[PDB]
């Protein structure tokens, strides 16, 4: 029982679709009794694609075509990386109904970039939590903000400008995806800053904030 | 004899719409059949999926078929045969999903604990009250911090229709906590799902610190200076 | 242990709650509601626009100011919705509020070219 | 310094100064008064605190 | 919130605790009974924690 990949096709996206399974060159399909999100959890964290959202165990019209029913059972806490760090322990158990198969519909995962300015390292503040992009607000913008996400785009620490580069690197236009959002300076990346909800704002397009450094 | 439809519980929190009638042991059979056929004729295929344990336990077995398409939302004349040999008479039942209801949103209340019954300092029962759902079907599920409640720490009623209002419906859901939770201050929240909702969910929270206040301490700062406010 | 109920800067209110420890028995424990409201005595009905009269009436829906209408993600076992946390909703702004820098467009004239120029309404808050 | 009648002054109409300049931002930096702003003999402040036994979270 | 809407306020009875299951819950305004249209009780149904009793919200 050695899931070495779980890859998503048959859907609109890269890491949208049904569950697959990979041993031993045999690309094999998860049926699950017990198939919750904390499943969709892990197998949307060892492919890196964002948090999961959905998992429809949503059966189709029989001409699909699949692969036969994964052997073993999955059943785990979630809140491990990879396929292996669970135990898999009731090999050959095929205890899924007759044809059904399941689905995940996690996240595109958090891609930040910092656009209008010349260089990739200097400008204005862009996002991707879904398919567009989109700027983030200041309001009760810190320091801590300014140097989590220079630490998450790899590109030194901040320097803390004047404002006036800031302002003239751009109003931008689009939608505003973060707004409050609020760094412990500890964080990885921007997703685990505390913020208001993705894409409310109260704030119009002339107050997108610009990180430089 | 019973077929339970999907509600909007099944829909929601599963994910997977399953057709389920259960065939309890009037008397032991060997080829019992929970065929569930469609209005077309096709049956999606289920066989005893789990034994329904009844004090008799005389071979019974639930059947749960995962028809699962959109024929069910739109719907059609599902019905599953429980026909048998012993007792003769075919002891069948149909279920349809019900047409044209009119879809009004819940207006969800949380209710704290009584004063009263805090004073005991023995549980505390916090109420939800959705009410005004005139789709009968609705899912009611407490969470504390984020993590889903056991459901034997709540039960929740059936839906029944709201006196005044003509075909709305109102249903409870009391969360039995133990008293030394509810005088700490824990946010027990009532998560809520129907189809009239806008976003599908709705979740009240409640504890202590919100409740009804017994102290407002009011300070209308009027300044000259405010402007803008810091 | 003022935990904040509300922190709107737009109307200034500021409301806080907090459980008083005050006696043994945990029952008569009060729930206190600070309610901190800044009355500003020289800004105008429309902060906006500065030529607007002043603003004398200061109406406080407290149930408003406690609206939350930010939805937000609950975990059920099989999704991740979007959950609504009130059915109030489907702004006067008494104050300015600090993170946000108002703007008002003023003619200026100099030889009949009436410029309109945008001023700021609040200093210190875009620069 | 502007001058105006007395009786402009006691009805409202509210009176900005507006500067240009180099070192403002903006290069545009507005003041009002009226009758009820500038150094008044009346402040005829109304609080409405509706509502407030009703519903918070 | 109920009261804040304006249209409608409900009064919940909370009968809870009682082992035999057989509750009759009935509402007067000012001592005489209201219409038995106007209240709705719910059947009493296993309150979960205690094990025998039951409960009832009307
Ligand atoms: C408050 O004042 C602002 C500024 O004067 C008003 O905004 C302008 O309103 C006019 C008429 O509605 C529009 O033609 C302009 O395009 C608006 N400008 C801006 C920058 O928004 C606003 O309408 C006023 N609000 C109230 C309630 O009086
Ligand atoms: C309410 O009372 C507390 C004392 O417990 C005090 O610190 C606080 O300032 C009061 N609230 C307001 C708004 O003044
Ligand atoms: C004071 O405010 C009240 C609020 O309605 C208004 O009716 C009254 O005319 C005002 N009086 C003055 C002198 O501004
Ligand atoms: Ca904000
Ligand atoms: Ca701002």
């Amino acid at each position: 029982p050695v899931p070495e990949g779980v890859r998503l096709a048959d859907g609109p996206g890269h890491c949208k679709g049904r569950v697959e399974v990979k041993h031993q060159n045999q690309w094999y399909t998860v049926c699950q009794t017990g198939w919750s999100l904390r499943a969709a959890k892990v197998v949307c964290r060892q492919l890196g694609c964002g948090r999961a959202v959905l998992t429809q165990k949503r059966c189709n019209k029989h001409a699909y075509g699949r692969k036969p029913i994964w052997l073993s059972q999955m059943s785990c806490s979630g809140r491990e990386a990879t396929l292996q760090d669970c135990p898999s322990g009731p090999w050959g158990k095929n205890t899924c109904n007759h044809d059904e198969d399941t689905w995940v519909e996690c996240e595109d995962p958090f891609d930040l970039r910092l656009v209008g300015g010349d260089n990739l390292c200097s400008g204005r503040l862009e996002v991707l939590h879904k398919g567009v992009w989109g700027s983030v607000c200041d309001d009760n913008w810190g320091e801590k903000e300014d140097q989590v996400v220079c630490k998450q785009l790899g590109c030194g620490k901040s320097l803390s400008p004047s404002f006036r580069d800031r302002k003239c690197y751009g109003p931008g236009v689009g939608r505003i995806w973060l707004d409050n959002v609020r760094c412990s300076g500890e964080e990885q990346s921007l997703e685990q800053c505390q913020h208001r909800f993705w894409g409310f704002h109260d704030c119009t397009h002339q107050e997108d904030v610009a990180v430089i450094c | 004899v019973f077929a339970i439809p999907p509600s909007f519980a099944s829909i929601f929190l599963t994910k997977s719409t399953k057709l389920t009638c259960l065939v309890t042991d009037l008397t032991t059979y060997d080829s019992v059949t929970i065929s569930w056929t469609r209005q077309n004729g096709e049956a999606v295929k289920t066989h005893t999926n789990i034994s329904e344990s009844h004090p008799n336990a005389t071979f019974s077995a639930v059947g749960e078929a995962s028809i699962c398409e959109d024929d069910w939302n739109s719907g059609e004349r599902f019905t599953c045969t429980v026909t048998h040999t012993d007792l003769p008479s075919p002891l069948k039942q149909t279920i349809s999903r019900p047409k044209g209801v009119a879809l009004h949103r819940p207006d969800v209340y949380l209710l704290p604990p009584a004063r009263e019954q805090l004073n005991l300092r023995e549980s505390a029962t916090i109420t939800c009250l959705v009410t005004g759902f005139s789709p009968a079907d609705v899912f009611v599920q407490w969470m504390q911090r984020g993590q889903p409640l056991s459901p034997e720490k709540y039960v929740t009623s059936a839906p029944m229709p709201e006196p005044q209002a003509p075909g709305r419906y109102f249903a409870h859901s009391i969360l039995t906590v133990s008293e030394e939770e509810w005088n700490t201050g824990e946010t027990y929240t009532c998560v809520v799902a129907h189809e009239a909702l806008p976003n599908r969910v709705t979740e009240r929270t409640v504890d202590k610190s919100t409740g009804k206040p017994t102290l407002y301490n009011v300070s209308l700062v009027m300044s000259d200076t405010a402007g803008t406010c810091y | 242990e003022r935990i904040v109920l509300v922190d709107n800067k737009c109307k200034c209110a500021r409301i806080t709650s907090r459980i008083i420890r005050s006696s043994e028995d945990p029952n008569e424990d009060i729930v206190e509601r600070n309610i901190r409201i800044i009355v500003p005595l020289n800004n105008r009905e429309n902060i906006s626009d500065p030529t607007s009269p002043l603003r004398t009436r200061f109406v406080y829906h407290l149930s408003d100011l406690c609206k939350k209408c930010d939805p937000t993600e609950v975990e059920l076992d099989n999704q991740i919705v979007t959950a609504t946390q009130s059915n109030i909703c489907d702004e006067t702004c008494y104050t300015y509020d600090r993170n946000k820098c108002y703007t008002a467009v003023v003619p200026l004239v100099y030889g009949g070219e009436t410029k309109m120029v945008e001023t700021a309404l609040t200093p210190d808050a875009c620069y």
